[PDB]
């Protein structure tokens, strides 16, 4: 045993080494030995963790996809369901397309959600309205099939109920709204954090009469936020802002805000540059600029644009793509995020249109499916907008300062150096820059010290970095010598009060006013 | 720089 | 103040600090079970490289870029040495993923006969098995 081989390795080492290879490689390795074949075709974990990276279910290899998904793979189930619904990759005749495609897509979507662990439900966004005006679109077919399955499922049906309820929530009908609310009630009956929080949000708008119900709501909010939700945490961070009515102490509210403000870590970095052949961040700047323009066209909120940029960054960090596909990535991410959170979405026929038909319907379908499958289903993540909102609902400040804070919060999207700081620190520094720009006597208040859990000395570097990377340096141009000004053009609207054209101070003035030297 | 939204972005340096 | 004694399979004894020794979870769980909370294949060289690897990585809080120069300059010594390392950590609950990525790269972008050539595997399938593989590989 001087030279040990792969032949005599134990089950754990073989399990781990075989879980990080693509499907083509795992098929190739299956030709080496009989014991390897027995291990692969006997133990379901190796198939369960196998990739299906850059493949898509064609009629030649439908059996492979079905076999891998049916025994513990999530990517295969997602791709199979999306291919069955969107009808790209499978040669299904138009006469029998509807029923068979709907049932297959619904079954595979249910399996994909069942195999998901530790994420908020997401499969409801592939079937959300608007639907076909005439006839029966496959989205409706899979919707009714999923409803029937939930009526007949036993293992894990709460996620299916939540997805169903989220589907009819976006329907403009009082009956549809009552069926939706009726849905998270049944989902909350079996236990679901997001469903319970949505139920609570549907009750805050209804009954605000006496402090007793406010205390009941505070109890439920504490229960939800303690478990680990995100929307619940953000909502609870403002019910503490309602400190006067709500029975509690100043120290408790300050502690809650400190906990939610010191529980963030910097995530993104130069990983994306070193994980591909090359990006040079100029292509990212171009893509984000174009996405900002498209969001300006169709009245898209700040939150959706931030989510789209974050999803783009996550996918780019996970699965590599060639240069000529970045715009496809951006359009697919905007479609997916707009479907997720917003109300008016970027429809697929429209989605391909802005790209000057450079790509096609099928390519966008494939990119959307693979983007969703590569993110494991986690779409909503901490973003600067949430902390900007929680900080501006605490300290009462003038409207121009609010608009400026929003403007510097949105300018972090283009630049990637601002990822070295957590969203909490960056949002606090943005509020600090908004206050100091208007020349208020006291930038940082004792209330802010007690709430944000940080002092001035914890915020000097972040303000300097934000101001430099936002206004200072120069704009990236190569031939046209014209700066990319979609964000500035987005913020020249009268709805924002023509904020973007007001002057701002220089880096030297900011350093002088903040007591920071230079060299 | 610039053209309208409908475009094929020029990534090439 | 604390001092954790350590010995190798060859009887050699080396001194290590506590925080690096806290990386391994097997020693931690054994100490917690035995109340002292607070290897058949190992020689002096293996310890030495493991100490260098642990010392060079202390500020660490995927892809094949996180591998440093020391690992990629020391993991090409011998294949069987690499196998002794994987089952090693398998055993010490620690680098496991680094080794798994290192070996998997040598397997992904090669033909099966290349794997047989590099792994010192002469042959295990007779004449009436290559046709069955080929037909079982015709799925794609």
């Amino acid at each position: 045993p001087r030279n040990l081989t792969i032949l005599s390795l134990p089950e754990d080492v073989l399990f781990h080494i075989l879980k990080w290879l693509s499907v083509e490689d795992i098929l190739a390795v299956r030709a080496v030995h009989s014991q390897l074949k027995d291990l692969v075709d006997n133990h379901a974990s190796v198939w369960a963790c196998a990739s299906f990276q850059e493949l898509w279910p064609s009629p030649g290899n439908l059996k492979l996809f079905e076999r891998a998904a049916e025994k513990g793979n999530f990517e295969a189930a997602v791709k199979l369901g999306i291919a069955y619904l969107y009808n790209e990759g499978l040669s299904v005749s138009d006469e029998a397309r509807a029923e068979v495609n709907g049932l297959k897509a619904s079954r595979f979507f249910s399996l994909a959600e069942r195999l998901n662990v530790g994420a908020a439900p997401f499969i409801w966004l592939f079937i959300r309205p608007p639907w076909s005006v005439s006839g029966s679109c496959c989205k409706a077919v899979v919707h009714e099939s999923l409803r029937a399955e939930c009526q007949l499922q036993r293992t894990h049906k709460a996620s299916i109920l939540h997805c169903l309820g989220r589907v009819l929530s976006l329907f403009e009908d009082e009956e549809k709204q009552q069926q939706a609310h009726d849905l998270f009630e049944e989902a909350a009956h079996q236990g679901c954090l997001t469903s319970s929080y949505l139920l609570w949000e549907s009750d805050r708008r209804t009954d605000v009469s006496d402090p007793g119900r406010c205390l009941h709501s505070f109890r439920k909010l504490r229960d939800y936020a303690a478990k680990g939700c995100w929307e619940a945490q953000l909502s609870l961070a403002k019910a503490c802002a309602n400190a006067n009515q709500l029975g509690l102490e100043v120290r408790a509210s300050s502690e809650i805000v400190c906990q939610l403000f010191q529980a963030s870590q910097a995530v993104s970095k130069q990983q994306v540059f070193s994980v591909q052949k090359g990006l040079n961040d100029t292509m990212r700047y171009i893509l984000i600029d174009w996405l900002v323009e498209v969001a300006t066209m169709k009245d898209f909120t700040s939150l959706c644009l931030h989510l789209t940029v974050e999803c783009v960054d996550r996918y780019l960090r996970r699965r590599l793509v060639p240069r000529y596909r970045l715009q496809l990535l951006g359009i697919a991410c905007m479609v997916i995020c707009t479907r997720f959170i917003s109300k008016e979405i970027l429809t697929i026929r429209e989605a391909v249109w802005l790209t000057d038909n450079t790509y096609k319907y099928e390519d966008l379908v494939r990119m959307m499916g693979e983007i969703v499958s590569a993110l494991e289903g986690k779409i909503r993540v901490p973003t600067v907008v949430d902390y900007k909102e929680v900080l501006l609902t605490l300290v009462p400040v003038e409207l121009r300062t609010q608009h400026l804070c929003s403007f510097l919060c949105e300018l972090s999207l283009l630049h990637t150096s601002l990822s070295a700081y957590a969203p909490a620190r960056l949002a606090a520094a943005a509020l600090l820059l908004a206050r100091l720009t208007h020349g208020q006597t006291q930038p940082w208040t004792t209330q802010l010290w007690d709430l944000t859990g940080f002092s001035y000395e914890d915020l000097i570097p972040c303000v300097l970095s934000l101001h430099k990377k936002c206004f200072h340096d120069d704009a990236p141009k190569d031939y046209r010598q014209v700066s990319l000004t979609a964000v500035k053009q987005r913020f020249e609207d009268k709805r924002y009060g023509e904020i973007s054209q007001e002057e701002v101070l220089s880096y030297s003035q900011l350093c002088a006013a903040l007591g920071v030297t230079q060299d | 720089g610039r053209p309208p939204v409908k475009r094929r972005l020029d990534l090439e340096t | 103040m604390p001092s954790i004694k350590l010995q190798s399979s060859d009887g050699e004894i080396f001194e290590v600090d506590v925080e690096i020794a806290k990386q391994s979870v097997t020693i931690k769980t054994m100490l917690e079970d035995l109340g002292m909370d607070d290897l058949p294949n190992v020689n002096a060289a293996i310890l030495k490289k493991v100490i260098q690897w642990c010392t060079h990585h202390k500020d660490d809080p995927k892809r094949t870029d996180d591998i440093p120069v020391w690992d990629q300059e020391f993991l090409k010594v011998d294949q069987g040495t690499l196998f002794e390392l994987i089952l090693a950590a398998n055993y010490l609950d620690i680098l496991l993923d680094v080794t798994c990525k290192t070996v998997a790269n040598m397997i992904k972008g090669k033909t099966p006969e290349e794997i047989r050539k590099t792994f010192n595997i002469k042959n295990d399938f007779t004449e009436e098995e290559e046709a069955q593989v080929r037909k079982e590989n015709q799925w794609c």
